[PDB]
């Protein structure tokens, strides 16, 4: 006889993630060489990683500028992947095609101002429960860092990742308004001779920075 | 990490630096041979239907992740959906060669048709969006707006008609679907999400 | 290797399934690992 | 413990403020021998040279994303550019130098940027011109900025009359702020070099 | 009310040449002259069809019309055989606009070719004259080219003169037909004028710079207007922009020093809101008052049902900075009323400003109609005293009487400003005089109103008996301004008991007669002249109806003909002014 199967139910619908490939239809081809080509990237992260992008301001800027009056909150936004000022970044970019990371995500802080004006700031993470802070005073009792401008003109702080679970959404939920993952809040302390001076921010993939469970975004 | 701000070298100024330690991370999902290599539709005209992989939409996943990179080499494989029989042709032949049935064809089984195509073009790595000389570009200048401004957009399009896989030909395709596998890629792009309006880009997410 | 999920061989050979690669005679990860890190200056505890 | 004085052939270009050269997406020349050419390439040494130009005047009034693109490579009309009315097929690499120079009284900074097959550019995609090879220039710390990519393209030799691979960027990250002190005007300037050009193909004389 | 309509001054020209699409007043140093503008009129200029011409009509005696170099020319070229401009069908003279030595003129559809591609875009352009001087203005001429610039500005589609001799031009193309208000001083367009250079820079140049996409197509300066308003002397800038705000128009008023920007808005879409805009003062406030005009405006009646009439906004400026605006719909369905709006001066010298609105495709056959309101001090009067039809009939293209028209110029030195009219569908121009107004102040009195039957004082001639008898006493006195006669003669009629086939009970003394009439001839300013005569009652058994009050009529008309002067300009009795009145008188019992 012949070798009996059963052709089993369930089975076997097409699926547009599945690792069976395609039956061949037309062999024999050789393409031309491609070895030791300049500029290949083999994961996103690493891209991401390697290269910051900046963020966005008021006024679709990059920088934010120094004030100078009583109030020195230089900019203070939540910390989602989904938020308003992380939107223009790369990390951002790809983290709007998965759902859920996990890890640090670096932010490099680039001053621009001449060589007369001097300052100081700080960032501050403010983890979810209660109000974020709005005076230095009362972020002092954040996991922060401070800085002051000198030679070496940038400074790279890496955003902790504190979470109940394991792993957190990259896409801040429709109806749930609170923000329960975070916020991350910089200030100045203070400047000298520094008005209408500039500091650039940039944003790039932690070292501990992985993303997960990819699905479309289609433009959403 | 205090650095040297212009240099443009990487830094990353790890978790350690405040107290703590870092983690293993896995970076499986965010492969660039895993993230290609399903399927995803694009529309498709009614009978010919040329195998560009940039004719995919700039909102669907490796449309947009696809653009990521300047220069690609995929082998492509497609899944159509049609009536009749679809003959696959390969790069540069005539388009009267769509007729004949020596070409690849597939005949109609119920109810797609997947099958796994070669890389056939002549370079040795496609592109993204080759500009041979259609862009300046730095600034380019205020010409064509308002009715005229539709068919201006097309002026910028990509030239090396040799940048496809060839071309399909049936009675009536009704949906083809492309993945591209064992991709390689260089050079990136830039990547964008879409713009909030509010506080934080809040949309429904999926619950019980 | 990709999204194939099988631990049997292929049935068509190598050359009826792909396209064939050729030799001629990756960065990112180099530039990812080359990071800079700890501080610039003399740190305390 | 710096050495921070570049030449390519017979011209030289000493600056004091150079925060570093980065080499854009490779270190090293691919192989210029393709089976595309049947080995008849040969290199042109004498084309490895300096040539200035200008790009714009960074004013105070400039906003963000006020941005210049030239094509590379543009009007030679030296030996360089003698070879592209000369030979069908060539292939170089580039190293460039912008220059903003101001005083250290300067604020603001600007973007330099190598980037490849670049057109239809948005605004909105500025944010993101870091993945390129590139080099701030903020006149608090530098004044140059010295950028050095291979060739790039999608096959090994290219016609550089009908295509133009790379594109020099530069944008303002900051506006320039002036002050009492600092310079009120800078002007941007370049200069371009090729790197190890490979002509293969020699047109018809013109006559 | 006043304007003469017996013989108007009638002017025409070549039948097609569009002969009063523009007119205007010319007034140098001590003749005058009218401008109208032909648009399509053939000229001499090497090989340019219908480039179009101005014309300078003599007042003075013969209807002569001299047509007026501003260029002679034909088309400048670029390089060799290759054209720089395309003055054919430019329209020149669809715009004219005159300040006292100054005549500017403009083609809106003007054609030139790029200093680098070989276009062809209408930027438009213009031609001051200064008396001897003559040269040209074309702001949208310019490096800003095609679409998105100044290509296709059309740039004097609508032009108008300030008091500080300085030009305001419109242009409805610019930037995508966002539409251009250009502000230059007459000094420099003069002063920094170049025959080699086509693209000439102003140093002093007010412009309406290119902004958002979404304002694309509302063309501004489709119509322009000067004015103050915000009170320092300096006219502003005021345009209908009649296809902004998604086609229901609007108008945008700008400052006259520094083009920065009061805005009106439409009712109704498409009811082409700012085709036509006009600033006059008309309630004596001496503060600039606007008005806008949308001829496509449609109003509901008395049934419900639409109908397309137009519409004139007329809006009063407050000093508080707020406009008082009324709105004056149109009198004949599609005969697009308030198409052209045109600021009289003070018409009948009341002491108010006047205004006319036309409806170019009213009346009887198209002809068109002009209505001429006047101003008082609640604002303007919304009911017109007088009405000006065509009188020429179509052939094409339909008369078009007032598409245009200007006024408020004391032409012919009457101390009363006149009014032309253009009827461009038939070539024809025509020229309103105003006649001089005479107030009159007329009186009558009867005493004793309170007639005794019994009382027989005055005796009659004839008879031995003695009748009841009263005094009756008109009196006349009338004034006016401007050129006029000193004296008037005027014709008094009375009537007794005028409430009567019925008896009169009531007839004069030294007459025998109910009827008694008078030729009267008073002085203008000189004393109130007064004839008195005496009246009686009748016997009291000669009629039963003893209750009815006799009412005395006094009546009185003027001698028009007589009273012309040179040409035949009769004046007239101001309006309101009762020609008649009437006193009466009561029997007891
Ligand atoms: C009876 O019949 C006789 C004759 O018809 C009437 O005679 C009249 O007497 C009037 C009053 O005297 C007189 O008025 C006018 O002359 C007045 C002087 O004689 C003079 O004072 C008046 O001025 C004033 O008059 C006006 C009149 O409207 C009043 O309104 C003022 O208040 C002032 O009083 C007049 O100029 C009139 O002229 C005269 N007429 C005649 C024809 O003789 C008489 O009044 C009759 N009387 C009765 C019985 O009614
Ligand atoms: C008192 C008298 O004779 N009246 C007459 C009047 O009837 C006539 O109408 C007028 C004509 O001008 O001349 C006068
Ligand atoms: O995109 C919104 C943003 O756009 C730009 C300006 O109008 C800003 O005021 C505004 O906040
Ligand atoms: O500077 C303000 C200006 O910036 C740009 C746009 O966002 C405008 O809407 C805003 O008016
Ligand atoms: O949005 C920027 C834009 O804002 C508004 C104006 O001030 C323009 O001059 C400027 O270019
Ligand atoms: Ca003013
Ligand atoms: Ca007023
Ligand atoms: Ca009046
Ligand atoms: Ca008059």
């Amino acid at each position: 006889g012949i070798f009996p199967v059963a052709c089993s139910d369930g089975y076997g619908g097409l699926v547009t993630t599945d690792p069976k490939t395609a039956d061949p239809a037309y062999g024999k081809v050789f393409n031309p060489p491609r070895n030791m080509l300049p500029g290949r990237f083999t994961n996103f992260l690493d891209v991401a990683e390697a290269c910051p992008t900046f963020l966005r301001f008021e006024g679709d800027v990059p920088y934010v500028t120094t004030k100078t009056d009583s109030d020195r909150v230089l900019a203070q936004f939540d910390l989602s992947l989904a938020a308003k000022h992380m939107s223009n970044t790369f990390l951002a970019g790809l983290a709007q095609y998965y759902t859920q990371y996990s890890g640090t995500i670096n932010l490099h802080f680039m001053f621009t101002g001449p060589t007369d004006a001097k300052a100081r700031y700080m960032i501050a993470y403010a983890p979810p429960g209660m109000e974020p802070p709005k005076t230095p005073e009362a972020a002092a009792h954040c996991i922060h860092a401070e800085w002051d401008t000198g030679l070496n003109s940038k400074f790279t702080f890496s955003i902790p990742y504190l979470s109940a679970a394991d792993y957190t959404y990259t896409a801040s939920d429709v109806a749930e308004t609170t923000n329960v993952q975070g916020w991350v809040c910089l200030f100045q302390i203070t400047h000298g001779k520094a008005d209408g001076d500039a500091l650039v921010v940039l944003a790039s993939a932690g070292k501990d920075f992985e993303l997960r469970l990819p699905v479309d975004a289609r433009t959403q | 990490t205090t650095s040297a701000g212009e240099s443009a070298d990487p830094v990353t100024a790890t978790v350690e630096n405040y107290g703590g330690e870092t983690q293993v991370q896995r970076r499986q999902h965010t492969d660039v041979s895993f993230i290609l290599d399903r399927f995803v539709k694009v529309t498709p005209k009614d009978q010919i239907n040329v195998l560009d992989l940039m004719q995919t939409p700039a909102h669907t996943l490796v449309g947009a992740l696809l653009r990521t990179a300047t220069y690609y080499f995929a082998d492509l494989e497609v899944a159509v959906k049609h009536e009749g029989n679809l003959t696959w042709v390969p790069n540069g032949a005539p388009e009267a060669a769509l007729d004949n049935t020596t070409n690849p064809t597939a005949y109609h089984k119920a109810p797609l048709t997947r099958l796994a195509l070669p890389y056939t073009a002549p370079h040795r790595v496609l592109a993204t969006v080759y500009n041979g000389n259609s862009k300046y570009g730095d600034g380019t200048v205020a010409n064509v707006r308002g009715d005229l401004q539709v068919l201006a957009q097309k002026a910028a399009r990509a030239l090396p008609t040799s940048f496809n896989y060839g071309a399909i030909k049936a009675t009536r395709v009704t949906e083809l679907l492309y993945r591209m596998k064992r991709a390689e890629t260089y050079c990136p792009r830039p990547l964008l999400a879409i713009h909030p309006d509010q506080a934080r880009h809040k949309q429904k997410i999926v619950a019980p | 290797s990709g999204n194939t999920g099988s631990i049997i061989n292929n049935y068509y050979m190598q050359q009826y399934q792909n396209s064939m690669d050729t030799q001629l005679g990756d960065w990112f990860s180099k530039l990812a690992s080359s990071a800079f890190s700890g501080l610039f200056g003399a740190l305390l505890a | 413990d710096r050495i921070l004085t570049t030449r390519n052939g017979h011209t030289t270009s000493t600056t004091q403020s150079s925060v570093g050269v980065t080499y854009g997406y490779a270190t090293a020349e691919d192989f210029v021998s393709g089976p595309n050419t049947s080995g008849l390439e040969t290199r042109v040494a004498q084309a490895e040279r300096f040539f200035k130009t200008h790009l714009f005047d960074w004013v105070t009034s400039d906003p963000f994303g006020r941005c210049h693109l030239l094509e590379l490579p543009t009007d030679h009309k030296g030996v360089y550019g003698y070879l592209t009315d000369s030979y069908a097929y060539m292939r170089n690499g580039w190293d460039v130098e912008v220059t903003a120079v101001g005083n250290q009284f300067n604020g603001g900074c600007l973007l330099v940027a190598m980037v490849p097959e670049l057109c239809s550019i948005q605004k909105r995609e500025l944010y993101q011109l870091t993945l390129f090879p590139h080099q701030f220039i903020n006149p608090r710390t530098n004044m140059t900025a010295h950028i050095t990519v291979p060739f790039v393209g999608v096959n090994r030799y290219d016609q550089y009359k009908v295509h133009k691979p790379w594109t020099l960027v530069v944008m303002v990250v900051a506006p320039l702020t002036v002050n009492s002190e600092g310079a009120p005007q800078i002007k941007v300037y370049a200069n371009i070099a090729p790197t190890n050009v490979h002509v293969a193909g020699e047109f018809p004389s013109k006559e | 009310f006043n304007l003469d309509v017996d013989s108007p001054a009638e002017y025409s020209g070549p039948e097609g040449s569009y002969f009063g699409f523009a007119v205007d007043f010319f007034v140098p140093s001590s003749r005058m002259f009218l401008l109208v503008g032909a648009p399509k009129a053939n000229t001499t200029q090497p090989g340019i069809v219908e480039g179009g011409q101005v014309l300078k009509c003599d007042w003075s005696s013969t209807r002569r019309c001299q047509p007026i170099e501003f260029d002679a020319t034909g088309n400048r070229d670029y390089a060799k055989d290759d054209p720089l401009e395309f003055k054919s069908h430019q329209w020149f003279g669809a715009s004219v606009r005159s300040k006292q030595d100054k005549i500017l003129a403009c083609a809106p559809l003007y054609h030139w070719r790029t200093e680098m591609k070989q276009e062809r875009e209408p930027v438009g352009t213009c031609f001051l004259q200064d008396g001897t001087k003559t040269v040209e203005y074309a702001p949208c001429r310019s490096q800003d080219i095609d679409a998105d610039g100044q290509g296709f500005c059309q740039g004097g589609f609508s032009i108008d003169f300030t008091k500080a001799d300085r030009v305001l031009l419109g242009g409805p193309g610019s930037f995508y037909w966002q539409g251009q208000l250009i502000s230059d001083q007459v000094a420099e367009i003069v002063s920094k004028y170049d025959p080699n250079v086509y693209s000439i820079k102003y140093n002093n140049q007010l412009a309406t710079r290119t902004a958002q996409a979404i304002f694309d197509d509302s063309y501004l300066g489709y119509s322009v207007a000067v004015g103050d308003f915000n009170g320092d002397g300096i006219d502003d800038f005021v345009s209908g922009v009649p296809r902004a705000a998604r086609t229901l128009g609007m108008v945008y008023i700008y400052d006259g020093k520094n083009m920065s920007s009061y805005n009106f808005t439409g009712e109704q879409m498409a009811a082409y809101f700012g085709f036509s805009v006009a600033a006059t003062d008309i309630n004596g406030d001496d503060y600039a008052d606007v008005f806008i005009g949308a001829p496509l405006f449609m109003d509901r009646g008395s049934d419900g049902k639409l109908q397309e009439v137009g519409q004139v906004s007329v809006s009063l400026q407050r000093a508080s900075g707020d406009f008082q605006t009324t709105k004056l719909n149109g009198f004949e369905v599609f005969a697009r009323f308030g198409s052209a709006i045109a600021p009289l001066g003070d018409l009948d010298q009341d002491g108010f400003n006047d205004i006319a609105i036309a409806a170019p495709y009213g009346g009887e056959d198209k002809k068109g109609i002009v209505y001429i309101f006047n101003g008082r001090s609640t604002g303007l009067n919304a009911v017109p005293s007088q009405i000006l039809e065509g009188q020429w009939a179509a052939r094409s293209c339909p008369p078009s009487f007032g598409y245009s028209m200007k006024g408020a110029t004391d032409i012919d030195k009457n101390g009363y400003p006149d009014l032309i009219v253009g009827a461009f569908g038939v070539d024809r121009a025509i020229l309103y005089r105003a006649r001089p107004v005479i107030t009159v102040n007329a009186g009558l009195e009867v005493y004793p109103s309170i007639l005794n039957q019994d009382n027989k004082t005055c005796s009659l001639p004839g008879t031995a008996l003695k009748v009841s008898c009263f005094n009756v006493r008109f009196c006349l006195k009338a004034d006016g301004k401007g050129v006029l006669p000193r004296k008037l003669n005027f014709q008094v009629e009375l009537l007794l008991d005028k409430l009567k086939g019925a008896i009169r009970r009531a007839l004069f003394l030294y007459s025998r007669s109910p009827s008694h009439s008078k030729n009267m001839t008073i002085s203008r300013g000189g004393l109130m002249q007064c004839e008195e005569l005496i009246a009686y009652l009748r016997d009291e058994s000669e009629f039963r109806d003893k209750l009815t009050p006799i009412t005395i009529f006094m009546e009185y008309r003027l001698d028009y003909r007589t009273a012309a002067d040179t040409t035949g300009l009769q004046p007239i009795l101001n309006q309101f002014t009762p020609a008649n009145i009437s006193r009466q008188a009561h029997i007891l019992l």
